[PDB]
RNA sequence: UUGACAGACUGAGAGCUCUUUCUUGAUUCUAUGGGUGGUGGUGCAUGGCCGUUCUUAGUUGGUGGAGCGAUUUGUCUGGUUAAUUCCGUUAACGAACGAGACCUCAGCCUGCUAACUAGCUAUGCGGAGGUAUCCCUUCGCGGCCAGCUUCUUAGAGGGACUACGGCCUUUUAGGCCGCGGAAGUUUGAGGCAAUAACAGGUCUGUGAUGCCCUUAGAUGUUCUGGGCCGCACGCGCGCUACACUGAUGUAUUCAACGAGUUUAUAGCCUUGGCCGACAGGCCCGGGUAAUCUUUGAAAUUUCAUCGUGAUGGGGAUAGAUCAUUGCAAUUGUUGGUCUUCAACGAGGAAUUCCUAGUAAGCGCGAGUCAUCAGCUCGCGUUGACUACGUCCCUGCCCUUUGUACACACCG
């Protein structure tokens, strides 16, 4: 899917920040609650990101819950341009 | 520094609101405060009809949910200070408890 | 009809072959000897109990009754 | 500032749409239940599990996950809701982790027969009155039959139903199509509560021996 | 589609502006009380959200 | 020490208090003449309590009854219920007790509705049908 | 002997015949032509129902101070038919009850309760007690 | 005006002012009726 | 590789596409695998759920007894019960399910706890009436130091056990009648509900699911429009009636179960005031609620008109016109005003439901709901006739007996 740099930026730079993340299954909402990114570009992101192994994905009652990887800490450490020091909120 | 603190207690269960009840009333009596009720609503009721099959086949039967909510009314005649310590006591789940003045 | 089940038969003749001392033909004196010397989940299990006890010792000052075993009848 | 009706409502809509995403969340790690404790400024929430091992995870790495997703999804202040791994006394004597054993044994390829009488023999050896398993799908052949296994007391009509009856329900997702398993586990009277009903049976009469 | 015309019609009310929250479904929502959950998937939760059959 | 009684009279929903006082004999509900009670047709049950012990035994007390709930006719029989046994309660309480146990055998001897209620309430209806048993017409073809 | 010892029918008629006689009463153009709401099919039969109406209005403000336009909306409403469909409650014309209410403030029968409605005044309660007093 | 189907075709005349346009493009075909099939009656 | 001004194209302020050429920057495009989605097929591949067999009383081990065995006894001649409920008889003895117990609602408590979010009583003041001071009747307002809980609410308990009396029955299990009692059909009504089954329904509730199909010119998704409602006809559940035990117009006054807001000028329930014939509109406000809507129905009661006339019964059909909801009302969304005034005069063969606060009549709340209830789920008001028996019809349970049936007589 097509996406801004901004907008990736914005969401992985969450991600990491956080660790954990969450979407209502609503392709059409215009923001993501927690991120100004419309909500079908943070959906597909992260689609992207559990294809590959980089988040660990689960659904229920209409809502998806992505958690961090190792492999995808160190991919957003490498992207994101970041001191090793600095890791997630949830560890 | 005397005021009418009105204290709602809500639950789904009964037994645990009316021995919440009972020990606020005794923590009130103990401190030589008065204490007016408790006053018992009426109980709400929710109730939900929905038909038992998850499509339109066989006799047309029905299941009768309801859901009961218990709420009572203390009043005591003292300070904010010494309600609140006496509602600092443990509180079971399902019982919420709300101090008001008035 | 108003037919004592195997339950309230048993715990009758069991009682009654326990505390036949204390046993009395009044229903309400029989219901607080049950009360206090038995454990039963319902009111009206109670009731029924005492009830078909009364009748069983009603029956008994007339004679011997089959199915309970008196040490001082014996 | 909403009525007591809908507080209420939304409170028990809360516990399952929780509980749903706890189940799925936690399947192979094993999950009991959950529990809801609401205090002044404080909601205190209690996963059961057999293995709180995973659950928490590394240093409490999972757990600390899982709180924070359910307090951004939930809408919970920060810091205002924490989450709490606590093992499940007596396992056996809960049907949702007999039904998950049986499930993943099922899953590993093991006979029907032989997992649902190991399932049966380990809850008779726990202390419950009785048991029954009830296996249905398609086992063996494209027709689905239903395969039950029972032992001991049983219940099923009646109030006491509701509290001296533990039973559950859960899908296997097979090769050829799901497979149903039904737990049913009944339970026996304890009158500490911690292990049973804390009630006795309806038509169950005790009659204290003579001095 | 082009954003004036993708998704462009009004939902504001209507069978086609609610779902389950459990399902997604849009058919047999509970409304009351805000459950705003189809039939089915109430009756498979109300044991869990706390509803009891007394009769 | 006022000497007054209050007895209540029921019927389906229908709730009527009689307050019953040492009076002139005065018989008045929500503040009218027992006389102008509707429905007409049903002046002769509520006069009934009256008509059986006489308007003299009545003469030394005053009577106010409130009614509420229920309909034209519940509201008629819990009043006069409600008189019947706030009579009797007086007697009982500020007069020989010879002379209560005579009207109320006087009042039971007429109908026992007088004083005690009758326990008949709305059944509940069922699924499957617009009332209590009534079943919704079947059809085979 | 007030209100409540006479017969409301009676005491109705004596006091729309009152009323009438008083003259101050001002009957809108429209009393001829218009139903007293519209779950009524015909106009009131009575000539004098405006009178009637007013004299009943007046003894319910008399028994209870606290009516408003929606209340006697309801209390003169009641069933509509609809042809082939079951019949519902409806309510009355409200702008005749308006209309009767400004009419009765007028004569100082009643005035604005502080609550909100309508209240009976000390002259309306002498008149209609007088009323009542007479009818025997 | 569209029907569903096809563009039908009008003039506007004077006397159809204040009408709708679906009221001059009709958008089913009058029913004419066949001979009834098997399971008309007998019900 | 994206987006886009203008013109054309288009149903279209869809750059959809074309002409004209600017912007953007590896996020994509092309091809091969692999995915994803699908209210797509398969309920005769499945899970779960529900209906039905089946509202009846039925069902199964262990150890013993019988049989070569399939099987059988236990689980029964009899009496009794709503009951495989009991008493008993007994090659069975002990048990486990179903039934009962259980739990919810209703019915009694002048006995307990407690009520300014419920009331009563008396008092103080005030209005009205009556002899008008004092007295009597009726209304309105305050007393958190006036009293109290009969009336209302809801917690704990009590209460019925056929307890007692007369008969019948095996000195049993039990049954009929009767006083008393709130209650003597299991007190009434429900919830729950066994073993074994159906190729009964559901893949169109589910991010439940196997396999098959499709997967970019899509069976995915979205936008516009239409249809699901189309009308010679047949059938099912219903609403309105055929009238005077009535219709209409006045006057009159008695419920219960319930439901209600994002406060933004304001969203939900809406009081009060004003405008209007109605439908509706405007303005102050209350209620996240025993606090406000809620001071909260109709049938009915009461007095007049109508007068046996398809008539002031009936309200189908249709014309004109006015408002409200909605982005949109045409194929009338719904609701008002005037006008039009169809069949229908009690309904053939057939056929449904029902035994007491029941049937029937009467209305009310909720679900669906921006707007629409003749439907369903509940609620109350008025309130009956008949029976309390049987196996004739249609079926069900048990026993005996016949069978050439076992896909089980639709054999
Ligand atoms: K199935
Ligand atoms: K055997
Ligand atoms: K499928
Ligand atoms: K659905
Ligand atoms: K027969
Ligand atoms: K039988
Ligand atoms: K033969
Ligand atoms: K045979
Ligand atoms: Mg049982
Ligand atoms: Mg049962
Ligand atoms: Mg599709
Ligand atoms: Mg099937
Ligand atoms: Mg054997
Ligand atoms: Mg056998
Ligand atoms: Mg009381
Ligand atoms: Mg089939
Ligand atoms: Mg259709
Ligand atoms: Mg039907
Ligand atoms: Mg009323
Ligand atoms: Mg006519
Ligand atoms: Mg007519
Ligand atoms: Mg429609
Ligand atoms: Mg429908
Ligand atoms: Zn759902």
């Amino acid at each position: 899917m097509i996406i801004s740099e901004k907008n990736r930026r914005e969401i992985s730079k969450y991600l990491f920040q956080e660790g954990v993340c969450y979407a209502k299954k609503d392709y059409n909402l215009a923001k993501h609650p927690l991120i100004d990114v419309p909500n079908l570009q943070v959906i597909k992101l992260m689609q992207s990101f559990k294809s590959k192994e980089y988040v660990r994905e689960t659904f229920a009652w209409m809502h998806y819950y992505w958690y961090l990887t190792n492999d995808g800490i160190e991919f957003l450490r490498t992207y994101l341009n970041l001191p090793s020091e600095i890791v997630p909120a949830t560890l | 520094q005397i005021h009418k603190i009105r204290i709602t207690l809500s639950s789904k269960n009964v037994k645990n609101l009316e021995k919440v009840c009972a020990d606020l009333v005794r923590g009130a009596k103990d401190k030589r405060l008065r204490v007016k009720g408790p006053v018992r609503m009426p109980t709400k009721v929710l109730n939900i009809t929905t038909r038992k099959s998850p499509c339109g086949e066989g006799t047309n039967t029905w299941d009768r949910f309801e859901l009961r909510v218990h709420k009572r009314v203390i009043d005591l005649f003292s300070s904010a200070d010494v309600v609140k310590q006496i509602t600092s006591i443990t509180i079971e789940p399902g019982v919420e408890v709300e101090v008001t003045i008035a | 009809g108003r037919v004592r089940t195997k339950t309230v038969k048993k715990s009758s003749r069991q009682v009654i072959e326990r505390y036949y001392s204390k046993m009395t033909l009044d229903f309400h004196t029989n219901k607080k000897i049950l009360e206090e010397v038995a454990i039963i989940p319902s009111k009206r299990l109670r009731n029924k109990i005492a009830g078909f006890s009364t009748h069983l010792m009603k029956r008994i000052q007339k004679g011997p009754v089959r199915g309970i075993s008196l040490k001082l009848q014996e | 500032q909403i009525s007591k009706k809908r507080k209420f409502v939304a409170d028990g809509v809360f516990f399952a749409e929780l509980n749903e995403v706890l189940t799925r969340e936690l399947a192979e790690d094993g999950y009991s239940g959950v529990e809801v404790r609401v205090t002044p400024v404080r909601t205190e929430i209690i996963i059961r599990a057999t293995r709180t091992q995973n659950v928490l995870g590394e240093k409490g790495r999972r757990i600390r996950e899982l709180t924070s997703v359910v307090q951004k999804r939930f809408k919970f202040k920060e810091n205002s809701v924490e989450l709490y791994a606590e093992k499940v006394n007596n396992r056996g004597l809960c049907a949702v982790a007999q039904a998950e054993s049986l499930r993943y044994k099922l899953l590993g390829g093991l006979a029907v027969r032989r997992a649902c009488y190991g399932v049966l023999r380990f809850i008779m050896e726990s202390g419950a009155k009785g048991c029954e398993v009830i296996v249905s799908g398609k086992l063996r052949a494209q027709r689905a039959k239903s395969m039950k296994f029972k032992d001991g007391y049983m219940i099923s009509s009646g109030q006491p139903v509701k509290e001296y009856i533990d039973s559950a329900v859960r899908h296997i997702l097979m090769r050829q199509g799901v497979l149903g398993i039904k737990v049913k586990i009944m339970l026996d009277w304890d009158p500490k509560g911690k292990q049973g009903p804390t009630t006795p049976l309806p038509d169950l009469v005790t009659i204290h021996s003579p001095k | 589609g082009h954003s004036n015309i993708w998704n462009a019609h009004p939902k504001n009310y209507g069978p086609g502006s609610r779902t389950c929250r459990v399902c997604g479904n849009p058919h047999a929502i509970i409304r009351k009380y805000g459950l705003m959950c189809c039939r089915q998937c109430f009756r498979s939760n109300a044991k869990e959200i706390g509803f009891i059959k007394y009769r | 020490a006022v000497e007054s009684v209050q007895c209540f009279g029921r019927k389906k929903t229908a709730v009527a208090v009689t307050h019953c006082k040492r009076g002139r004999g005065l018989i008045k509900i929500n503040g009218v003449p027992i006389e102008l009670v509707q429905p007409e047709i049903l002046r002769y049950k509520a006069f009934e309590p009256i008509l059986l012990l006489g308007r003299h035994r009545f003469a030394g007390v005053d009577m106010r009854i409130r009614v509420k709930g229920g309909g034209h006719t519940s509201q008629i029989y819990a009043i006069r219920q409600s008189i019947a046994k706030a009579l009797v309660a007086f007697y009982q309480k500020y007069v020989d007790e010879q002379q209560k146990k005579e009207i109320k055998d006087i009042l039971v001897r007429y109908d026992r509705t007088l004083l005690v209620a009758d326990p008949r309430r709305c059944e509940p209806k069922k699924f499957g049908g617009r009332g209590a048993r009534a079943r919704f017409q079947k059809s085979y073809r | 002997r007030t209100v409540k010892d006479v017969s409301p029918h009676e005491f109705v008629k004596a006091y729309a015949a009152h009323l009438k006689r008083s003259g101050k009463m001002e009957l809108p153009e429209w009393t001829d032509i218009v139903k007293t709401g519209k779950l009524k099919e015909l106009a009131p039969y009575d000539p004098d129902w405006y009178y009637i109406r007013a004299a009943s209005m007046a003894r319910k403000i008399y028994l209870r101070g606290g009516l408003g336009v929606g209340g006697f909306r309801r209390i003169y409403g009641g069933n509509q038919r609809n042809g082939s469909r079951p019949r519902h409650f409806c309510k009355s014309s409200g702008s005749v009850a308006r209309n009767i209410l400004q009419q009765l403030q007028n004569m100082n029968i009643v005035d604005f309760d502080p609550k909100g409605g309508r209240r009976i005044t000390s002259n309306g309660q002498r008149d209609l007690d007088q009323v009542a007093g007479r009818i025997a | 005006i569209y029907n569903g189907k096809t563009f039908n075709q009008i003039e506007v005349k004077p006397e159809m002012i204040s009408h709708y346009l679906a009221e001059f493009s009709i958008s089913y075909k009058p029913v004419k009726h066949g001979r009834p099939g098997i399971g008309a009656t007998h019900s």
